[PDB]
């Protein structure tokens, strides 16, 4: 199993010192669609997102999908328990 | 072996005149010599100022205060733009009017505003073209506007600037 708690890159959504800038931005569709080349060259914004989207899907995977997932499974079969126990004390 | 351009001050042009003293008659009397010399030096200032009325007024070294007519006269309006670069658009809009946004073309335009090796250009499969800026030593924002108009009716160009390679 991964050992470390799993971090967010560029969590914080704040213009750059250096750009005045939202330090994240959606890449270009067209650009989704092949990635880079030789001569093309990445930007800081697509860089970040691209990390930042990546981590943040991992944590609501982690952290929020599976501990819910978990209580309903319990919370289904304590009702189902609950229903069927009502009609056999009946 | 010589200029082709004769707007140039006079060479020497005190000596010249004194020359035309006949025979030394004059000369070493220190009376005539100083109400010559003082009437003459006033066509220096004169004949000094007379290139830079010529010289001046050329686009490459007009100043913002005349600039502006220069421009005024080509329809390019200051608007927001500042000295430096506004000598820049004019020379872009300009420099439109014979070009066919070519791939050699494109790159000689971009050429004269991010010195030698400043500038790259990568091209795309699907009408897609990207610039890439080293050595900007302008603001680009407000010259974007123009780095649009000189490419053909169909290009999808993406801009990215940075600071050396």
């Amino acid at each position: 199993k991964p050992k470390d708690p799993i971090y967010v890159w560029a969590a914080a959504d704040v213009n750059l010192p250096g750009t005045g800038r939202p330090n994240k931005s959606k890449p270009i569709d067209d650009l989704l669609a092949k990635g880079y080349d030789k001569g093309q060259k990445p930007a800081a914004e697509e860089f970040n997102y691209i990390l930042n989207m990546s981590s943040a899907w991992v944590n609501w995977i982690v952290n929020e999908k599976f501990p819910e997932l978990e209580a309903e499974i319990a919370r289904l079969l304590a009702e189902l328990e609950n229903r069927i126990n009502q009609q056999l004390a009946v | 072996l010589k200029d082709v351009n004769h707007i140039h001050p006079l060479p020497d042009f005190v000596r010249g005149g004194f020359d035309y003293v006949p025979s030394d008659i004059f000369s070493g009397k220190e009376n005539f010599e100083q109400t010559l010399r003082i009437l003459l030096e006033r066509l220096e200032f004169i004949d000094q100022k007379m290139v830079e009325l010529a010289e001046l007024r050329t686009t490459l070294n007009a100043e913002d205060a005349i600039l502006d007519e220069i421009g005024r006269q080509l329809g390019i309006y200051r608007n927001g733009l500042n000295d430096p670069e506004y000598r820049a658009v004019i020379m872009i809009l300009t420099g439109n009017n014979s070009k066919s946004g070519t791939r050699a073309d494109i790159i000689a335009t971009l050429k004269q505003l991010f010195g030698e090796d400043g500038v790259t250009t990568y091209k795309g499969y699907n009408y897609r073209l990207d610039i890439n800026i080293f050595n900007t030593c302008m603001e680009v924002t407000d010259i974007l506007p123009e780095i649009i108009d000189m490419l053909p009716l169909v290009t999808h160009l993406r801009v990215v600037e940075n600071q050396g390679y």
